[PDB]
RNA sequence: CAGAGGUGAAAUUCUUAGACCGCACCAAGACGAACUACAGCGAAGGCAUUCUUCAAGGAUACCUUCCUCAAUCAAGAACCAAAGUGUGGAGAUCGAAGAUGAUUAGAGACCAUUGUAGUCCACACUGCAAACGAUGACACCCAUGAAUUGGGGAUAUCUUGCACGUUUUCUGUUUUCACGCGAAAGCUUUGAGGUUACAGUCUCAGGGGGGAGUACG
């Protein structure tokens, strides 16, 4: 019982960072200043082999992790924030980005507002690879 | 239709539509003007493309802006287009 | 007549200390001896005396800076600076 | 996938090749010298 | 551009004197209409000059150039500190 | 345990916003020499618009504002602004393929010896009974509006407080100003204001902010359960 | 204090009084960084690469 | 045997010269921004079927307010254009079919 | 607070001496996304943030000036992507050489993690490219409809001088088997047309395949 001195049906909001490569996925609770940290559990942390790190089921079984957590915390809404790798590289989500949205939505917490925070250079460094690309 | 053309001889509507030196004899397009001025009133001969200034003698002097075309005459004068 | 191909003022040298250094030493040597441009007469009467030091030939003008040519390209962008950071003070 | 039959070997190398040779001779020609 | 577009014109029609000494000399005399002085000079030569200038209500122009920009823009081959017209005809 | 140490907090915005109290967060509790007020002095917070406004015009609803951390009185946090911006989604849905981008950027000092620079975007459009392919502008006209932008916001925004110009530049009363003097110039599509940075701050004075924040409520983190 | 950032300095005296030590041997030059007014320190960046 | 007019790109004869190139969206290969194949994507954040749950859970997306989308421009190599059936080889006659 | 990275799958590699992740910053070096196109500028190589500044270049308009001052070329001269060389700076990213993991019969390669020269700037060299429209320069005639960039002439819409609408015009820049030509593929006012019915002007190069762009000077 660590919560704030709010009432019984009383919203708490804080902030969801959901970071979905291809080949692992985060999802981590901050508050809205982005400098306190509540809980932060990884697809890595919840499966045993390296292949499926960035599978839907390994970042479902991290959101409800992150969901029992909460409850402690006492927070009951959280704004979402959500990124692919970007910079110089894929800007496009990775496999787990739907499926810990989802499973977030479904184990009774409430959603607010939705934001892509992919980051985007006006001008770029070079990217790896030769300028004949990756060769398979 | 139902007309033929004869080179020699061409009707209004072809040579109007044409570029001064592609007519069967060029010529210019410009002409010369009478122009008033504000509240002064003489009279002054003005070239229809003018590039410099063109003033009224005795007076303010302000008239005839350029442009890269035909010159633009100021709304306190009256101009009539000169014969020939 | 020329009277050298190429050696100029390292003829005196003969054969001696290699061609590089010869050729990198010229470019300073002939700079140093070099008539340069006085702005306050508007003539070409600057010469150096001693590493630093230029004096004009007909005006009793004496400069410091360079060590081999009058002006070095440092410092006319520090004069550019120090002109337009002024005129935003002032 | 671009080029007809070129004969011989891909000719850029077949050009290095000979390249090699060229200044292999220059130094023989220069120890002699 | 418009003084060096008139100083041919006086070159063509007209009358002056080139160089300090005589420059002074139609100021006192009086016989003068216009003095034309070159951006570097010296300040004291400078003073003197704009000071007969000044006690004989005499017209005085600032070139902006060099004073080897103005002894070329008189059509000389020479450089010039000062120009006065002493007779316009144009 | 993690939780033992956490103190909850609230977060208080400027008077003028309808929702004064908008968020809440933790703090660890003073423990020897490290005050907690020192390390929550500083930190910014962001918020949507549309939620401090309590409005549903669909346009505060695509903007969001920071607030920073000037002063701690008691478990009640007061803020200044930071900076606004427009939502990526929001932006990215502007763009078109066969019409003139024009982006501006002005830097501007308010009367309180704020600093702050705005990034004005505008897009032509194609008039009634146009039937070209683009609607391309020609260089001169962009220059020319971009000079009348940095002419008319350097201005308006040169002669208030930094309380006055955040008012301005929400409730969007700058951007119709804008938008009314430069179609004239050139027939616009739409003009944004997509983002204003506060870059210099005068030195700290409690008695401007408490001014600011007018009639502060109270906050019940320490009351007894 | 008075010698706006960005300014390039020559006979700069590391302590005040000292009649100048720093930054005189030929060519040599420091460069002003940023100063601080709560402490009144500037920042020097010296021939040698090192910041004072 | 030349096989197209424009040789494959967007450049004729007394147009330009050089035209700068671009890393591919998937292999990162070098290629003439002209010659490379560019789409527009605008594709929803979720799926149908995960975004009404999402919906149902939040106060603030219902039926007058949508959700956010994702806007991208992807410019591809020939090769990964065909490989990833953005493009497709068509008949001799067939080739001169430009769509908009 | 227990892993993160990377792959088809892994391992070299980083991490309770706190990595990865989150927020606001500081330093340094590159680059200027989306708008961006069978669009613009430049002799070619090439050229994309804003403001100030310097000298140029083309087209258009003209009842201004001048009066053959021109076209094209041995010799001779200037410029010229990338890589490379010299001397001073810089060193973020990427990355020839090299090192370490994997694949493989072998793998020195393709893949992964790195990393030196380089990549960037100033001054001085080098003079090569599928330096391509694989199409030398100047001039004349030539079918139709579009589109589009800049300037000019004549006579509906919108904001409060600008943009736009219709029709002409000069310059540029493109697209729909014109006649005709070609071995064909194809070219077509923009020629690869107007050629055995063979002549507008100048100039560069070729003469079966190799040896060979090599040897000697
Ligand atoms: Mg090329
Ligand atoms: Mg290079
Ligand atoms: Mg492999
Ligand atoms: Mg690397
Ligand atoms: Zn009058
Ligand atoms: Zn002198
Ligand atoms: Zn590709």
């Amino acid at each position: 019982a660590y919560g704030p001195n709010v009432k019984k049906g009383d919203l708490v909001y804080g902030v969801v960072h959901i970071f979905a490569s291809f080949n692992d996925t985060f999802v981590h609770v901050t508050d809205m200043s982005g400098r306190e940290t509540y809980v932060k559990v990884t697809g890595g942390m919840k499966v045993k082999a390296d292949r499926d790190e960035s599978s839907p089921y390994a970042a479902m079984m991290a959101a409800q992790d992150v969901v029992a957590r909460c409850k402690e915390c006492g927070i009951n809404a959280l704004h979402v924030k959500m990124r692919a790798v970007g910079g110089v590289r894929t800007k496009s989500p990775g496999p787990g980005a739907q499926a810990a949205l989802r499973a977030l939505a479904r184990a009774g917490m409430k959603i607010g507002r939705i934001e892509d925070v992919t980051p985007i250079p006006t001008d770029s460094t070079r990217r790896k690879g030769s300028r004949r690309g990756r060769r398979l | 239709g139902f007309f033929d053309a004869d080179l020699s001889y061409p009707t209004v509507r072809t040579e109007r539509m044409k570029h001064k030196r592609r007519r069967l004899v060029q010529g210019p397009n410009s002409y010369f003007m009478d122009v008033s001025c504000p509240r002064c009133r003489q009279v002054t001969v003005v070239y229809s493309h003018a590039t410099t200034s063109v003033e009224c003698k005795g007076c303010s002097k302000k008239l005839c802006r350029p442009t890269g075309g035909k010159a633009l005459l100021v709304e306190g004068c009256g101009y009539r287009r000169k014969p020939d | 007549a020329k009277r050298t191909v190429k050696m100029g003022v390292m003829g005196r040298y003969g054969t001696r200390y290699g061609a590089n250094p010869r050729k990198r030493a010229k470019k300073l040597e002939v700079s140093q001896h070099a008539k340069h441009f006085c702005s306050f007469c508007g003539k070409f009467a600057f010469r150096r005396k001693a590493v630093g030091i230029w004096r004009c030939d007909g005006c009793s003008k004496t400069v410091a800076g360079g060590a081999y040519t009058l002006s070095t390209p440092n410092n006319s962008t520090v004069r550019s600076t120090v002109r337009r950071l002024r005129e935003l003070a002032k | 996938g671009t080029v007809s039959r070129p004969r011989g070997m891909r000719p850029k190398w077949h050009k290095k090749r000979i390249k090699r040779l060229k200044l292999r001779r220059r130094r023989m020609r220069q120890r002699s010298k | 551009d418009t003084i060096n577009a008139k100083l041919q014109l006086v070159m063509k029609s007209g009358k002056y004197v080139l160089g300090t000494q005589q420059a002074l000399t139609t100021l006192r005399q009086g016989r003068s209409k216009l003095v034309v002085i070159a951006n570097n000079c010296p300040p004291i030569r400078r003073a003197e000059v704009e000071y007969y200038c000044t006690l004989s209500k005499t017209p005085i122009h600032h070139y902006s150039g060099n004073n080897l920009d103005l002894g070329t823009a008189c059509g000389k081959h020479f450089r010039t500190c000062v120009l006065s017209v002493t007779n316009v005809g144009d | 345990e993690t939780m033992a140490r956490k103190e909850w907090y609230d977060v208080v915005a400027p008077a003028n916003f309808e929702k004064r109290q908008f968020a809440k967060t933790i703090c660890n509790k003073t423990q020897g020499t490290r005050i907690a007020a020192d390390v929550l002095r500083g930190r910014v917070f962001e918020a949507n618009l549309a939620d401090l406004n309590q409005s549903a015009g669909e346009e505060e609803a695509y903007r969001k504002v920071r607030f920073t951390v000037q002063e701690v009185q008691g478990r009640n946090l007061l803020t200044q602004f930071h900076s606004m911006e427009v939502t990526t989604d929001k932006m990215a849905s502007l763009l078109r393929k066969w019409c003139t981008t024009m982006e501006t950027t002005v830097e501007v000092k308010t009367a309180d010896g704020y600093t702050m620079r705005l990034f004005v975007v505008a897009f032509t459009k194609p008039q009634a009974n146009q039937q070209s392919r683009n609607c391309y502008a020609k260089q001169r006209l962009v220059k020319w509006l971009r000079m009348r932008i940095t002419k008319m916001i350097k201005r308006r925004l040169s002669k208030v407080q930094i309380k006055e110009a955040v008012s301005l530049l929400t409730r969007n009363v700058l951007s119709d100003a804008l938008v009314r003097r430069c179609n004239p110039i050139l027939p616009l599509r739409e003009l944004r204001i997509r983002k204003v940075r506060v870059v210099r701050t005068p030195k700290f004075d409690a008695q401007a902010l408490l001014s600011a924040h007018g009639t502060i409520p109270a906050s019940v983190e320490a009351d007894q359960r | 204090g008075q010698i706006t950032e960005g300014c390039i300095v020559c006979n700069v005296e590391a302590k005040p009084g000292d009649r100048g030590t720093l930054a005189r041997a030929s060519g040599d030059y420091c460069i002003i960084i940023s100063h601080n007014h709560e402490t009144g320190r500037t920042r020097l960046k010296l021939p040698s690469g090192q910041k004072k | 045997t030349t096989k197209r007019r424009n040789h494959g790109r967007s450049k004729p004869a007394h147009s330009r010269g050089r035209v700068k190139p671009i890393h591919c969206f998937n292999c990162g290969r070098l290629t003439p921004k002209d010659k490379a194949v560019g789409r527009f994507v605008v594709r929803r954040m979720l799926d149908a079927a995960s975004a009404r749950d999402v919906a149902e859970a939040s106060p603030v997306y219902g039926a007058n307010f949508p959700m956010p989308r994702l806007y991208m421009k992807q410019r591809f190599c020939i090769a990964c254009a065909i490989h990833s059936r953005t493009v497709r080889a068509r008949p001799v006659g067939n080739r001169k079919i430009r769509y908009t």
